């Protein structure tokens, strides 16, 4: 009986060798360019290096053997080659998602703990993070795929086929999709959602850090009152013994006048939440805060942080103009204030923040928007090439047979295409990979 | 066996057991059921007739004690 195949397998068969070469060369570039160029050696790129190691295994072994198996309709490479192909594919795929978790958390801790987390964010501890991620990926899948047949005492996988023996039950394949894909994707989406809202708070931290200063030990402020951290007044009493006790009240620890990096962040979060909460209870500040954008709400939070809720509410004409979206006209009124004349340059920075609507008076944020776009690209490329297969294994568990065989082969295959486009995202996102790739391919190193 | 017939019993991925065949079921089957390309649900047990082999199914039948191991 002649077998009339669909055009999809013809599509998969022809392009696989071509995509395999594109995957290995593109991922060898990130590897070698990381060794040639010492400037690419940033903690963010060290994680990308581990993704490329997983993408290299897929492009060398997983992708090619899949298509031979697909095109022959059976596994003619023996029983040991089957176990190794399955192990390498699942361990590399698990290392991918385990890494993507690390990248997600790293951004999360960098933004929610700007002073604490980055203080210990060294290329050495990131190696331990990458090493452990590849270690757990190995221990989960490798001894099970290779030795489950020895555990149960029998090899039940069909003689001419190749698949994991202990996933040879439909409900188990559902659970693996939920645990290995849907659980990691949901936590990455929630981390990605929180990062969007927390970067506003991260910028306020750096905004107030240069205005209010940062000291881990008690000091007298510009008015002579004892202060610690980011503009946190401890007491107005002349005795510093009260200042030490007040610090022991906010921080449940015998401080003896000194706090840690973690403790400083906690005081800042308490003070900025009290500031925005003071804004919300005020009827004059309620409409203006809601109407403004993230950058200008930060400047309003700055003024409230400095003076107080009732101090900033007095600028009725200026508030009436900020709610009315008249920035240049409100900038000249706040210069008329006694607040403007008392602080030398903080007022002018806050003014330029309202009228320009940018952070230019404080910092550029051109390097960090770039890295955030690099993050958004690698996650979105992961979603668009992995959810198709996963929404198929989902409906396959409930619906008896309504997802065609051609779609399974495409969805299973599309997961491999992720490894091919990660280097493309790197050169498109990071303009240092882009240039370092050009000198390697043109032999200009 | 003569009169009695015991088959290997398996519906999961764990260690197999043995089933005593009831009257009327004189065969041991070893059945790989196709669902999706690399997916074969593996069952072993007793039956009166061999199950219908669908597209891409592999079914082995025999009438010996524990011949479907
Ligand atoms: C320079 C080369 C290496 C780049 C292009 C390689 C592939 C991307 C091209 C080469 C031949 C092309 C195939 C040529 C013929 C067909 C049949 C065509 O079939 C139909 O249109 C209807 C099929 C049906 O009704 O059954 C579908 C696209 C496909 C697979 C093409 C898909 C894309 C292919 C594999
Ligand atoms: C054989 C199959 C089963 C797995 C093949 C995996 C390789 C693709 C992995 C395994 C060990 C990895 C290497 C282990 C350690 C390093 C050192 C590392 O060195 C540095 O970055 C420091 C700066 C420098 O020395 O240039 C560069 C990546 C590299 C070569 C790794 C590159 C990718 C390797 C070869
Ligand atoms: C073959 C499969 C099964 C495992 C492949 C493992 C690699 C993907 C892991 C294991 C060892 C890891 C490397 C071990 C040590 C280093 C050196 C480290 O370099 C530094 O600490 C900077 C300071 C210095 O150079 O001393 C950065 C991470 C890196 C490249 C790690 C990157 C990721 C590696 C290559
Ligand atoms: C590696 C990158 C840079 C280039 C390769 C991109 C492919 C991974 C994309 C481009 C065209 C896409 C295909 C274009 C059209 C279709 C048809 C679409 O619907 C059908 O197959 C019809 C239903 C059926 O007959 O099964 C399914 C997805 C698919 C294969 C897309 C799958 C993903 C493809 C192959
Ligand atoms: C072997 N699979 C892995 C690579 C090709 C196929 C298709 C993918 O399958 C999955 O998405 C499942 C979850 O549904 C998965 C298994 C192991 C690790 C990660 C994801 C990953």
């Amino acid at each position: 009986a002649p077998g009339k195949g669909p055009w999809q397998v013809a599509f998969i068969g022809i392009t696989t060798g071509l995509l395999s070469l594109a995957t290995v060369t593109g991922n060898l570039l990130v590897l070698i360019s990381f060794k040639v160029n010492t400037e690419l050696k940033t903690v963010n790129n060290y994680f990308l290096l581990s993704l490329a190691c997983a993408d290299l295994i897929i492009g060398t072994f997983s992708m090619n053997l899949y298509t031979t198996y697909l095109l022959m309709g059976h596994w003619a490479l023996g029983t040991l080659a089957c176990d190794l192909w399955l192990a390498l594919d699942y361990v590399a795929s698990q290392a991918r998602v385990m890494n993507l978790l690390l990248i997600s958390f790293d951004r999360y801790f960098s933004v929610t703990r700007p002073l604490s987390y980055r203080a210990k964010r060294t290329p050495r501890r990131a190696a331990l993070m990458i090493g452990l991620a590849w270690l757990v990926s190995f221990v989960l899948w490798a001894p099970a795929i290779l030795f489950w047949q020895y555990l149960v005492g029998e090899r039940t996988v069909l003689a001419g086929q190749c698949y994991i023996q202990f996933l040879s039950q439909p409900i188990i394949t559902f659970g693996t999709a939920m645990a290995a894909f849907y659980l990691p994707v949901t936590v990455m989406c929630t981390l990605y959602w929180r990062i969007y809202r927390e970067t506003e708070n991260r910028n306020i931290f750096e905004m107030l850090r240069i205005d209010e200063g940062l000291r881990l030990k008690i000091y007298k402020d510009t008015e002579g009152y004892y202060t610690i951290g980011i503009g946190h007044l401890l007491t107005k009493s002349p005795s510093l013994n009260a200042a030490k006790s007040e610090l022991d009240k906010a921080i449940g620890r015998n401080t003896n006048g000194v706090i840690t990096k973690d403790e400083a962040e906690k005081l800042f979060n308490q003070d900025v939440d009290a500031a925005v909460r003071g804004i919300l209870r005020n009827a004059k500040l309620k409409p203006v805060y809601d109407s403004l954008d993230a950058v200008r709400r930060a400047a309003l939070i700055n003024m409230v942080f400095q003076m107080g809720e009732t101090g900033v509410a007095g600028f009725t004409n200026s508030l009436r103009m900020l709610q009315q979206k008249r920035w240049d006209e409100a900038a000249v009124n706040l210069a008329k204030s006694r607040w403007y004349n008392q602080t030398p340059n903080r007022a002018k920075r806050v003014i330029t923040t309202f009228r320009t609507g940018t952070w230019d008076a404080y910092f550029s944020l051109v390097k960090e928007k770039k890295a955030a776009r690099t993050l958004s690209a690698i996650l979105l490329a992961f979603i668009l090439t992995w959810t198709p297969y996963n929404i198929m294994v989902l409906v396959s568990t409930f619906c008896k047979d309504c997802v065609p065989e051609t779609l399974w082969e495409l969805g299973y295959w599309l997961c491999y295409v992720n490894s091919t486009i990660n280097p493309m995202c790197y050169a498109l996102c990071n303009k240092a990979f882009r240039d370092t790739f050009r000198l390697l391919l043109l032999c200009r190193w | 066996g003569p009169g009695s017939l015991t088959c290997v019993k398996s519906n999961s991925i764990w260690f197999p057991t043995s089933e005593d065949c009831p009257d009327g079921q004189n065969l041991c089957f070893k059945r790989w059921q196709y669902i999706s390309p690399r997916m074969y649900d593996f069952t072993r047990g007793c039956a009166a007739t061999c199950p219908k082999a669908e597209y891409r199914d592999v079914i082995n039948c025999c009438g010996t004690d524990k011949c479907n191991k």
